[PDB]
C-alpha cells in the first residue's frame, strides 16, 4: 500500500479514526483509508506515452496559461525530462532561462531554482526539493503558487 | 448555494477553528462511481478568489496526501491525531478542491466495486466530478478555474484540461503540474543521465552506456535492443530504484532502512 522508502503512517491513522471519518462524512461502510490503492495501479491500463498533444491542443486557443515544476532532488520524474519536454513543445516568445528568488525572513533573497519560459508556459526548478515540492520547499512553493495565480513572472 | 450536508463542522485534532468554511462529501463520477471531494475554502475574500484542483498521482494515491502532507491548510503531525496551521497553505489565496480519484482510491468508491480503469475513462470521471461540484457550489462557477497535479497527475490533468477547455461554462484560466509525468522516453533517458551525475552509477558503467545504448551524441536509455545496452539499464534500474535511495529525494532518508 505504501510506495518505496515513504511513510504515509501519519496521515493513515489520521483518517482512519472513527470521529475523522464522522467528521468527514464517509459512510461507515467503508473500507479502510489506503494512501495509496495497490488494486488500482494493478489494474490501471496506461494509454498515452506522452501529453506533447494534450500541451499542443492546450497552448492553440492561447487562452491558458501552463506550468511545470520539478523538485531537482527528484529521481521519479526528474526536473530534466519535464525541461526538455518544454523545451520540445517549441513554443513562441521563448525568454533567456533565469533564476527565480525567494525572500527568506532576515536570511535574505535566496535562488529558490530556474524559470525557462515561453509564451503561455513555464518550466520550473524548485531548488533542493524532491518528488513533493510543497512538503520540502513550502515557502518557494507557495510563492511560485501566487505567481502563478496572479499571471506574474516567476523570477 | 451550497451542500450545507457536506459542511465539516467540527474537525478532530485542531486546536483552533478555521476561518474559511470547508466541506467533505462526494462528487459523482461516470457509472456508479463516487469520488470524495474535501473543499477549503479561500482564508482571504472565497468569493472571488480562484477554484483550485489537486490531484495527487500514483495511479491510485489519495489527493488528501497534498491536503495533509503538502500544501493544505492544516497539516497531519507525527503522532498521527495533531493537526497543525500551514502558513504557506495554499488555500491562502484559493478555493483549494482536493479529489480522491479515480474511484476505490481512499473514500472514493463505485458501487459494483470494479476499479479497473484507464487514462481516457479517469479523464471522463474526473470532468463529470467537476460538473457536479459546480452544479453543488453554484456560487463558484464563474470564478476562475485551475488544474493542478503531482507526478501521474502530469496525464490527469492535460487530459481534464483538454475536456474542460470544450465546456464554456468552465472558467478554466490555467493548469500547473508538479513532478509530472508529461513523457516517458524523456523521463527514462533523463533519468540515466541523472543517475551518473548525481554520482550513483560509475565511470565502468557509464562507459558502457555511452559506447552500447547511444551513438555520437544522441542515447536511447528508453526502447533500446543492444545487448550489453539492456544489461546496463537493468542495474541501473536496481541503483536509482531498489537499493536503498529514496527515489523520491536522493538526499533524504530512505523510511524503514536500506533492505
Ligand atoms: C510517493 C507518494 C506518497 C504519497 C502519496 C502519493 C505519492 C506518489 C504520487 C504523487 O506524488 O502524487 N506516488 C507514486 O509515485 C506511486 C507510484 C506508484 O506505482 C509505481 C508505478 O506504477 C510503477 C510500476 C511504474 C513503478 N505508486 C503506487 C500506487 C499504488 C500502490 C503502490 C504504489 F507504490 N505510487
Ligand atoms: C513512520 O511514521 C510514524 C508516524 O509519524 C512514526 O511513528 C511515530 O514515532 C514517533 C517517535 O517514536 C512518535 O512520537 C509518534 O507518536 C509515532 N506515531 C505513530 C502514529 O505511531 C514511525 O516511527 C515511522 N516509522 C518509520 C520506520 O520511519
Ligand atoms: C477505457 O475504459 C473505458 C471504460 O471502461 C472503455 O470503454 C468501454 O468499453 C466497454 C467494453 O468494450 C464497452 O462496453 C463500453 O461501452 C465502453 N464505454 C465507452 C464510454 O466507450 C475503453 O474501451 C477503455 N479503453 C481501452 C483502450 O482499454
Amino acid at each position: 500500500m505504501d510506495p518505496p522508502c515513504t511513510n504515509t503512517t501519519a496521515a493513515s491513522t489520521y483518517l482512519n479514526n472513527p470521529y475523522v471519518r464522522k467528521a468527514l462524512n464517509i459512510p461507515e461502510q467503508l473500507p479502510q483509508w489506503d494512501m495509496c490503492n495497490f488494486l488500482v495501479n494493478l489494474q490501471y491500463r496506461r494509454l498515452y506515452r506522452s501529453m506533447n498533444s494534450q500541451y499542443l491542443k492546450l497552448l492553440s486557443s492561447q487562452k491558458y496559461q501552463i506550468l511545470l515544476y520539478n523538485g531537482d532532488v527528484d529521481m521519479a520524474c526528474n526536473f530534466m525530462g519535464d525541461e526538455w519536454f518544454v523545451d520540445s513543445l517549441n513554443q513562441k516568445m521563448e525568454v533567456q532561462r533565469r533564476p527565480w528568488l525567494v525572500k527568506y525572513g532576515d536570511s535574505g533573497e535566496q535562488i529558490a531554482g530556474f524559470v525557462k519560459e515561453f509564451s503561455h508556459i513555464a518550466f520550473l526548478t524548485i531548488k533542493g526539493a524532491g518528488h513533493m515540492v510543497p512538503t520540502d520547499k513550502p515557502l518557494a512553493a507557495f510563492t511560485m503558487f501566487s505567481r502563478f495565480l496572479n499571471k506574474q513572472p516567476y523570477e | 448555494r451550497a451542500p450545507d450536508q457536506d459542511e465539516i463542522q467540527r474537525l478532530p485534532g485542531l486546536a483552533k477553528q478555521p476561518s474559511f468554511r470547508q466541506y467533505s462529501g462526494y462528487l459523482k463520477g461516470s457509472g456508479s462511481k463516487h469520488l470524495h471531494y474535501w473543499f477549503v475554502e479561500s482564508q482571504k475574500d472565497p468569493e472571488n478568489s480562484p477554484v483550485v484542483l489537486w490531484l495527487n498521482g500514483g495511479p491510485g494515491c489519495s489527493s488528501l496526501d497534498g491536503l495533509l502532507t503538502e500544501h493544505g491548510p492544516f497539516l497531519v503531525q507525527p503522532d498521527g491525531v495533531t493537526l497543525e496551521y500551514n502558513p504557506y497553505s495554499w488555500n491562502l489565496i484559493a478555493n483549494v478542491l482536493y479529489l480522491e480519484s479515480p474511484a476505490g482510491v481512499g473514500f472514493s468508491y463505485s458501487d459494483d466495486k470494479f476499479y479497473a480503469t484507464n487514462d481516457t475513462e479517469v479523464a471522463q470521471s474526473n470532468f463529470e466530478a467537476l460538473q457536479d461540484f459546480f452544479r453543488l457550489f453554484p456560487e463558484y462557477k464563474n470564478n476562475k478555474l485551475f488544474l493542478t497535479g503531482e507526478s501521474y497527475a502530469g496525464i490527469y490533468i492535460p487530459t481534464l484540461a483538454v475536456l474542460v477547455m470544450q465546456d464554456p461554462s468552465m472558467n478554466l484560466q490555467g493548469l500547473a503540474v508538479g513532478n509530472g509525468l508529461s513523457s516517458y522516453e524523456q523521463n527514462d533517458n533523463s533519468l540515466v543521465y541523472f543517475a551518473y551525475y548525481h554520482g550513483l552509477l560509475g565511470n565502468r558503467l557509464w562507459s558502457s552506456l555511452q559506447t552500447h545504448c547511444c551513438s555520437q551524441n544522441k542515447c536511447n536509455f528508453y526502447d533500446n535492443k543492444d545487448l550489453e545496452c539492456v544489461t546496463n539499464l537493468q542495474e541501473v534500474a536496481r541503483i536509482v530504484g531498489n537499493s536503498g535511495l529514496n527515489i523520491y529525494n536522493l538526499y533524504a532518508p530512505c523510511a524503514g532502512g536500506v533492505p
